[PDB]
RNA sequence: GUGAAGAGGGAAACAACCCAGACCGCCAGCUAAGGUCCCAAAGUCAUGGUUAAGUGGGAAACGAUGUGGGAAGGCCCAGACAGCCAGGAUGUUGGCUUAGAAGCAGCCAUCAUUUAAAGAAAGCGUAAUAGCUCACUGGUCGAGUCGGCCUGCGCGGAAGAU
RNA sequence: GAUGUCGGCUCAUCACAUCCUGGGGCUGAAGUAGGUCCCAAGGGUGAUGCUGUUCGCCAUUUAAAGUGGUACGCGAGCUGGGUUUAGAACGUCGUGAGACAGUUCGGUCCCUAUCUGCCGUGGGCGCUGGAGAACUGAGGGGGGCUGCUCCUAGUACGAGA
RNA sequence: GCUGAAAGCAUCUAAGCACGAAACUUGCCCCGAGAUGAGUUCUCCCUGACCCUUUAAGGGUCCUGAAGGAACGUUGAAGAC
């Protein structure tokens, strides 16, 4: 479960290395964000001659939790830590063009078609 | 008052029954039925109706004058009745008669089913209007208000259920 | 529509062809015996009265003994009662079994939860605790304060505090009906129900609609 | 609708009446002048 | 003046308001202020009127065909008020910024005249004169009608916390 | 011959002069979205940075982040940051002791609940011979929030957006 | 809003008739006959003598001891007791 002050690593080829959650969006009193869910974040640390800098504040979508995601037969999926995938903050598009590490299908929601589409895994 | 003090007169072939306050009206098109109020007296002179006050009631001239406007529409109503008449402007709005339902498609989502009451018969003469015709004013009256009440008419093009006569006074937007 | 009077067996899972797994708790309903019935006439209600199980002869008292005798059922281990709508009549002896729920697809289910005890206020009713630390002194589960000053100088009805939960009957509404198996006297419905494992169940047809 | 403490007459068109026990202003003109006492 | 330093009865309860000044006793009577349907003693008393909000039993400027009563006044059976089947013989494209705004941008001209009466205008559509009702007084219908003054009682104005 | 004082925490409760959600009238209301007024108190009504702060300003949300009363609700429920004991210092005033609604660092928060109240849980007696069960239901209480997407339909509306 | 006079017109109102909201009364869940206004239904149990006196009442002795209950014990996903 991500919530406000977590950090994240990065999925994506889009510059930035550590992000922090300052907001989980959807819901007044929302606490957790899971693997579909779009949070606001701001940038804590980038690459050098990159896309974003640090200190922007823009929206990403998580894909992995190592809280994990439970399938409808009981089963689980946990990784080894917490990513998510940049988006602009206006038309919730990822901002990168490589997708690091695996996802889940429940991104393949005809919203993120594209991290679907360039993720290795899933 | 002068309404009370015009007597209504029964013409042949409409026949009335005065049980103390009830008064029952026999005619082509039916039977109407109505209890007056207590302040109003009523008396069966040759071929007509008076109407008068009780003693010992205020305001009993204008109870008469009311009793009398509905005795003389109750009569009127049990020969050849009334009718009114409703329009449906806009595109695609259509109306249809099946039984006594009618089936109305003003622009919604949904289906509007209208049931008619007892003694009113309606017919749609086309597509695009609405035809009532009954024995109680009353009763007539309200259908084509609760008919009108669906989609009644807007002021920018006038719109919807309109009654076939009533002006609409349609106005227009801003410039720019 | 009548119920029927279960036991809660436990709880399990059924598992679907197409990978769904369903969390079921089975309800073992035996044949329930119509004990008595109630109409306007001479109860001033309708109803039926129905029994279930079975209770060693050695203590059922003369007057229950005597209440079994007229309906000529076996003695159960108690009683039931369950309003009846405008259509069905039922006959004293009569036995009603789970077919009853054949094509029902959602039913309440109503029992006596556990027994949770004498609970304190966080526990009972989701009450905030204060701070762990930064000086608090002796209260760190306390409810706090329990009214305002001198203008009530009372604490209001209904005030939530702290005391008994648990042991009390529930409702669980619009249960999904998994599947009724009629030789097995079994019921499974979607979800978890009141009570704990082997207690009474009174399972009745959805009235949420 | 205009609720105010002085209702009045604005046009010829438009009327005084005491429905409910309360003055009303209904005015067949136009609706604007539409009033009620409260 | 009263309380202080005065009790008793009334004002629901309420030193200081109203009635009235307790020497003691009575299972006697008359009254005061207040009252008389039940709590709760005594008129469900009598005669005449008013009010319809539970006004009485909280609150103003102001608003209103609420009703009750006066003093006067017009319009009228030669036909009033309302409603209707009632509409119209300006030289007229008679002067505007104009190759018609002479009424509807803004002024004068308002001169010749028509009816039995009618109109250089109040609107609207159209900025637009081209269409509606005009304050017309012609007819039908045939008894009251229209405002203002004084005054009694009511109505709205009127939203707070256990 | 003592009624503990600001803010926070915990727990609330009522009013309606309504923040959202619900219902309407008018609009200088085409639609979407608004403005204003009337009815409505059922439920709901942010977590962060700075500061002791209430407030406020910011950053991000949300359908909304209501306005008030309750000893500015609540210290025999918590805190003790502010503030008004004793220490010390700065600026300033004073010859000085000392002082400042100036600042600055430090600085003891007691109570085993009799009564009312409230949350639970029993005993006695009653209810008309005694007993075991199952009920009726006069009354009480709980709950009552809402987003987004899709279809209707890119339809109605608009010149188009 | 409909019909409709007072006020030959109009008028949602005076008589009469319709709609109309998360508010209200229900509908859903729980407690509930100490509801002293103490309710209802079903089932079960007990039908022996005698004395006394202040009697319309009662007191007492002998015989009897039901249906049930309680107590005790082994305990419980019930529970501070």
């Amino acid at each position: 479960m991500i919530q406000e002050q977590t950090m994240l690593n990065v999925a994506d080829n889009s510059g930035a290395r550590r992000v922090m959650c300052i907001k989980v969006l959807g819901g007044s009193h929302r606490r957790y964000a899971g693997v579909g869910d779009i949070i606001k974040i701001t940038i804590k640390e980038a690459i050098p001659r990159g896309k974003v800098k640090k200190g922007d504040v823009l929206k990403a979508v998580v894909v992995r939790t190592k809280k994990g995601v439970r399938r409808p037969d009981g089963s689980v999926i946990r990784f080894d830590g917490n990513a998510c995938v940049l988006l602009n903050n206006n038309s919730e598009q990822p901002i990168g063009t490589r997708i690091f590490g695996p996802v889940t299908r429940e991104l393949r929601s005809e919203k993120f078609m594209k991290i679907i589409s360039l993720a290795p895994e899933v | 008052s002068r309404v009370a003090k015009a007597p209504v007169v029964v013409p042949a072939g409409v026949d009335v029954k005065i049980n103390g306050q009830v008064i029952t009206i026999k005619g082509k098109n039916g039977e109407l039925t109505r209890t007056l109020n207590d302040a109003v007296e009523v008396k069966h002179a040759d071929n007509t109706l008076t109407f008068g006050p009780r003693d010992g009631y205020a305001d009993g001239w204008a109870q008469a004058g009311t009793a009398r406007a509905l005795l003389n529409s109750m009569v009127i109503g049990v020969t050849e009745g009334f009718t009114k008449k409703l329009q449906l402007v806009g595109v695609g709005y259509r109306a249809a008669v099946k039984g006594n339902v009618i089936n109305l498609s003003l622009g919604f989502s949904h289906p509007v089913d209208h049931q008619l009451p007892a003694g009113i018969t309606a017919e749609c003469p086309t597509q695009t209007e609405i035809v009532l015709k009954g024995a109680d004013k009353q009763v007539i009256g309200q259908v084509a208000a609760d008919l009108r009440a669906y989609r009644r008419p807007e002021p920018y093009k006038g719109k919807g259920v309109r009654y076939a006569d009533e002006v609409v006074r349609t106005k227009e937007a801003k410039k720019k | 529509m009548i119920g029927l009077v279960g036991k809660k067996v436990g709880m399990t899972r059924i598992f679907t062809e197409d990978g769904v797994s369903i969390p079921v708790t089975v309800i073992e309903v035996e044949a329930n015996r119509v004990t008595q019935v109630k109409d306007l006439a001479n109860d001033g209600y309708r109803a039926i009265q129905v029994t279930t199980g079975a209770k060693k002869a050695n203590r059922v008292t003369k007057p229950e003994a005597g209440h079994f005798a007229k309906a000529g059922v076996e003695a159960g281990r108690g009683l039931w009662e369950f309003r009846l709508a405008e259509g069905e009549e039922f006959t004293v002896g009569q036995s009603i079994s789970v077919e009853l729920f054949a094509d029902v697809k959602k039913v309440d289910v109503t029992g006596t939860s556990k027994g949770k005890g004498f609970a304190g206020t966080v526990k009972r009713w989701n009450f905030r605790t204060q701070d762990a630390t930064h000086g608090n002194s002796l209260s760190h589960r306390v409810p706090g304060s329990i009214g305002q000053n001198q203008t009530p100088g009372k604490v209001f009805k209904g005030k939530k505090m702290a005391g008994q939960m648990g042991n009390e009957r529930v409702t669980v509404q619009s249960l999904d009906v998994v599947r009724v198996d009629a030789e097995r006297n079994l019921l499974l419905v979607k979800g978890a129900v009141p009570g704990a494992t082997g207690s009474d169940l009174i399972v009745k047809p959805a009235v949420k609609a | 609708m205009k609720v105010r403490a002085s209702v009045k007459k604005l046009c010829r068109n438009c009327k005084i009446v005491k429905r409910d026990g309360v003055i009303r202003v209904i005015c067949s003109a136009e609706p604007k002048h539409k009033q009620r006492q409260g």
